[PDB]
RNA sequence: AUUUUUUGGCACCUGGACGGGAAGAGACUUUAAAGUGAGACGUCGCGACCCUCGCACUUGGUCGCUUGAUGUUUCUCUUCCCGUUCG
């Protein structure tokens, strides 16, 4: 069983969230919601569920006929991973 | 005849463009790999939302159930 | 009786054109031919062409239709299949 | 007796059907024959341990001068408080969502003892002032009807068009 | 505030009722009255009750280093020394924890 | 006031327990729990749904002060699908059977 | 899906998008995929505004919301 | 588990359904499966909006089920 | 007699639903209501009351039995039975 | 894997995020293994700008006021629980302690 | 994590305050004179005429609401007496 796991994060897809881990680099995950989350990838599994560090949360509010950015600074998370969109490679 | 997962382990290296589901957003890039459960990574993306780009990503990885179709860019 | 499934393989062996509703995008569907299929009802479709659709009175004008080309149609967003 | 929170917290609460025929829906509080006497020092804090939600609080034969302060409840559709010794009804202190409210055998005495019935809430759609000495005098029910013109019963009687159309032209 | 006034009267009304005590100190958990406001209401509780070591075990588990000491206290005036016997054998010093072990098995 | 319940209570403490149950459209249903599922599904004896009527959600805007006359239907005895279940909330315990009060 | 009763028999099904395809069920699935034959879209009362659809056509069980019988 | 088993005991009782389109049924329970899955027959069907309408037979899938309202005498049944 | 009292000769022509709430808020008074049961399908114009106690009982009887109830002079008496369906 | 994670942070302070944006914070008491979740002593809130759209958020404050807690009349529409059980497909986020040493809970 | 539940078709869209109601405006139909932001679902009831004589374990039919209130779809505001609350 188990070792598929170990062949599928390591060859197949995950294996570029599996990189950002092991490197450490932050992350940009893009979630159902249009927010945005860059962050820093300590543990995922095949769900994507993700526990994160350092999560800076981004997204824009609207008031009236504009838009106005607005963000957040969390230490620690865990992300449901049925929520994610994309997750990009940060060069 | 060609089976959705012969088809698309064929298509790893080649760009294609995966059209979401969702934002009428679709990413065009070459396919790396690609899961079992249909998960992608590309590299080279380009972010395209109602034919107009939002510029090169770099690498993605796609969650499978957001994708409507993979199709190939010749 | 004929499963589903075996009807698809009827699509899939005449090679015969079908037109594919989308799931929740009742504005839209594909046009062409099933090159194959799997368990969770993911089709490759060649010659595919997406058609704008009215949403009622739903006439269907081909002629403004948009060529995909060879696609991977993801299971989870068919609804219908027809020849 | 007077109010304090055991009183009030192991008061008997079970579900009745009256206002639904078919199924056990209320939640009726009994404080009945309890001889309850009023006491601003002790009763609305021990108030504060009525369990929430509850939707039928009965004070039948209690000693309390004035309507309790019920004011906070937004769920006790139904205040019962015959036999007691109520002097004045200030509407203020009415449930927000009272629909029935019961004063018979009280101690109501004039139409000056009832005059700020009119900021009873309007959901009030019941009231019952029999044996009240106030039920005694002339015109008493037009009086009490133009004062809240919104009851759909009054002493168990209906309160019919004619009479609301009276009421609402003063 | 005028709450605790409703409680005090109840106490007069029936002091041995020891559930009012309790409901009591449960209105002061949850508003959430000092530490030494409670060991007040705490030490009333058990003086009101001193013939019964119960109420001091409620208070011991409350006051879980005055805890240590009240439990020296308690175990001075046995079952609750047996109930101390896990903590009593971390002190490392013998004479302190089997004395008072001894002495329970004396009354055992 | 309102009830406390044990923190230890799992669903499967709360049957015969007056819930509130809360679903993905916006609306309740109130009623005890008789039974529960893997899924929560859930039987809901002599049940009640509310919901909050589109006049009454905008006093539920930014100005107790508030008060939502929501809109009820008396269900009686409903099996909940679990898909819409987003939430459930403890509003009441068992009580006594009105039945226990008869003296003789 | 002991759905054999409406085999062969006309049904009208009411399926995801508010959509309403009728015809003739040939057969069905462990999924509720089925099989109808004669199938037309349904749009509203006038023919004119139905339309024939194909020869075969398959709907996939997820998207029937309730299949009526005619 | 129970929920399932209590909508096989509702067999042959009128049982009234409520859809995820907010659609409305009421009719004789005829068939039930484990999946929810049900068969009303003698059915009156409304739309969400309360236009009523009546059908002969209809079968319902489960994933579109919202709740069932099932019979008061159930209650009594021994499953609880 | 009995917890249960029968209540004869209601209006006919009120809602029930109004009829059962204030059946309960007047006979409240003098005692506590355990149930009012009321099918006029089967039993036009009456209902039983069944309260917690024979003494409260017996005072209703004592008090509400002829006073006026919409109009119509209500008809009240121990029942036969207890109501089973409490 | 990760959800066994979540099952050791019982007795410490979370806000988890739902999908339709309302935050719960409070005390985590249980995960199942589907990530439902049980929490004590609860504040519902819901973020200020979203009380001006309800075209999106007109369901996510029916069930915030519907979950009977809203007695607080205060803005971002707090409402207060003492016990919740959140069904795990709702769950967005969960923001955790600061203080949680994650590596000897993920080792 | 793969159609029927839990690894997502979801997201874009002094003074303040509430409530009694009056007067005008507005809008549509009549021939200067009389009626009251559009069109429609349903549902609680209310009150009259039509069914039943009474001790059990869904009273029935029909009409007005010219409002008694209420939920829901589709289309295109000034002013004066006054009740009640807030800082």
């Amino acid at each position: 069983l188990e070792e598929l796991e170990e062949f599928e994060f390591k060859h197949g897809p995950m294996s570029l969230i599996n990189d950002a881990m092991v490197t450490r680099t932050p992350v940009i995950i893009s979630l159902r919601n249009n927010h945005k989350i860059i962050a820093r990838v300590k543990a995922f599994d095949r769900h994507c569920n993700m526990v994160l560090e350092n999560v800076k949360e981004l997204w824009t509010e609207k008031k009236g006929k504009n838009v106005i950015n607005r963000e957040r600074f969390i230490s620690k998370l865990f992300l449901r991973g049925d929520s994610v969109i994309v997750v990009l490679k940060t060069p | 005849p060609v089976n959705p997962k012969p088809f698309l382990k064929g298509l790893v290296n080649h760009r294609v463009g995966v059209k979401l589901k969702f934002n009428s957003t679709e990413y065009r890039g070459t396919l790396v790999s690609t899961d079992n459960y249909f998960n992608l990574q590309l590299n080279e993306a380009e972010e395209f939302v109602a034919g107009v780009s939002h510029g090169t990503l770099g690498e993605i990885f796609i969650r499978c159930n957001n994708v409507l179709y993979i199709r190939e860019l010749p | 009786m004929v499963p589903p499934i075996n009807c698809i393989f009827n699509f899939l062996q005449q090679q015969t054109p079908v037109t594919i509703w989308l799931f929740e995008q009742i504005g839209i569907r594909i046009k062409g031919k099933i090159v194959g299929f799997d368990e969770f009802m993911n089709v490759v479709i060649d010659e595919a062409v997406e058609i704008p659709v009215n949403s009622a009175d739903g006439k269907e004008d081909v002629e403004k239709g948009t060529p995909l080309g060879k696609i991977l149609l993801k299971g989870d967003n068919i609804t219908l299949i027809t020849s | 007796m007077k109010f304090t929170p055991s009183i009030v917290i192991d008061a008997p609460q079970y579900y009745v059907d009256h206002f639904n025929g078919k199924y056990n829906v209320d939640k009726c509080v009994i404080l009945r024959d309890l001889q309850l006497e009023t006491d601003s020092e002790s009763m609305p804090s021990s108030l504060k341990h009525l369990t929430k939600p509850t939707h039928i609080l009965d004070l039948t034969n209690n000693d309390l001068i004035m309507i309790p302060d019920l004011s906070r409840r937004d769920d006790i559709h139904t205040l019962l408080l015959g036999r007691n010794n109520i002097v004045e009804v200030d509407g203020r202190l009415l449930p927000m969502n009272v629909q029935n409210l019961t004063l018979s055998n009280n101690s109501i005495r004039r139409f000056e003892d009832l005059q700020r019935l009119r900021r009873a809430p309007r959901t009030l759609k019941n009231l019952t002032l029999i044996g009240n000495q106030v039920c005694h005098l002339a015109n008493y029910r037009e009086h009490v009807l133009r004062l809240v013109p919104h009851l759909e019963t009054l002493d168990f009687q209906n309160v019919t068009a004619e009479e609301r159309k009276s009421a609402m032209s003063f | 505030n005028d709450e605790d006034v409703a409680f005090e009267y109840e106490i007069q009304k029936t002091p041995q009722n020891i559930l009012t005590w309790k409901r009591y100190i449960e209105y002061w958990k949850e508003e959430g009255r000092t530490d030494k406001q409670i060991r007040w209401l705490y030490e009333r509780f058990c003086s009101q009750f001193v013939t019964d070591t119960s109420i001091w075990e409620d208070y011991i588990r409350w006051e879980s280093s005055r805890i240590f000491w009240l439990f020296q206290r308690c175990l001075k005036s046995d079952r609750i020394c047996l109930s101390y016997l896990e903590l009593a054998i971390e002190q490392y010093d013998l004479a302190m924890i089997r004395h008072a072990l001894a002495s329970s098995l004396m009354k055992m | 006031s309102k009830i406390q319940v044990a923190h230890s209570s799992r669903l499967a403490n709360l049957i015969d327990y007056k819930l509130r149950v809360l679903t993905q459209d916006g609306r309740v249903y109130i009623g005890q729990l008789m039974a529960f599922d893997k899924h929560m599904n859930l039987v809901l004896n002599e049940c009640i749904e509310e919901r909050v009527p589109k006049t009454q959600l905008d006093k539920l805007r930014p100005r107790t002060t508030l008060n939502i006359k929501v809109e009820k239907r008396v269900l009686g005895l409903t099996i909940l699908r679990g898909e819409q279940i987003l939430s459930t909330v403890v509003e009441d315990k068992p009580l006594l059977s009105k039945k226990e009060r008869l003296v003789r | 899906p002991e759905l054999k009763k409406y085999m062969d028999k006309k049904i009208l099904l009411n399926i995801n998008g508010s959509r309403k395809v009728a015809g003739i069920l040939r057969g069905y699935d462990i999924f509720l995929n089925v099989v109808l034959d004669d199938a037309m879209e349904i749009n509203g009362e006038d023919p004119a505004n139905n339309h024939q659809l194909g020869l075969q056509t398959v709907i996939r069980g997820n998207s029937i919301i309730s299949l009526e019988a005619l | 588990g129970i929920p399932v088993k209590l909508l096989n005991e509702a067999q042959g009782h009128i049982v009234s359904l409520e859809l995820t389109t907010g659609a409305t049924y009421r009719g004789k329970l005829v068939e039930s499966e484990d999946s929810m899955n049900v068969q009303l027959r003698d059915v009156i069907a409304t739309e969400p909006q309360g236009a009523v309408t009546h059908m002969d037979q209809i079968f319902v899938r489960g994933s579109q089920i919202k709740f069932i309202v099932v019979p008061d005498l159930l209650k009594n049944a021994p499953l609880f | 007699a009995k917890n249960t009292l029968y209540v004869s000769q209601l209006n006919e022509k009120i809602n029930m639903q109004r009829l059962r709430v204030n059946l309960f808020l007047l006979f409240a008074t003098f005692g506590e209501v355990l149930k009012v049961s009321m099918n006029f399908k089967k039993q036009r114009g009456q209902a039983f009351i069944t309260m917690r106690t024979i003494d409260q009982a017996s005072l209703a009887q004592i008090s509400l039995n002829g006073e006026r109830f919409f109009g119509k002079p209500l008809k009240v008496e121990f029942s036969k039975s207890e109501t089973k369906t409490l | 894997k990760l959800v066994n994670f979540l099952k050791k942070l019982r007795n410490e302070q979370v806000t988890i995020e739902l999908k339709n944006g309302t935050t719960v914070w409070g005390t985590l008491q249980s995960v199942s293994p589907q990530m439902n979740a049980i929490l004590t002593d609860v504040k519902l809130t819901l973020p200020q700008p979203r009380l001006n759209k309800l075209n999106s958020n007109g369901i996510a404050m029916a069930s915030l006021y519907l979950t009977g807690g809203q007695q607080p009349t205060a803005s971002d529409n707090i409402a207060s629980l003492q016990y919740i059980n959140i069904r795990g497909n709702t769950i967005r986020q969960i923001i955790l302690p600061d203080s949680l040493n994650l590596d000897s809970l993920l080792v």
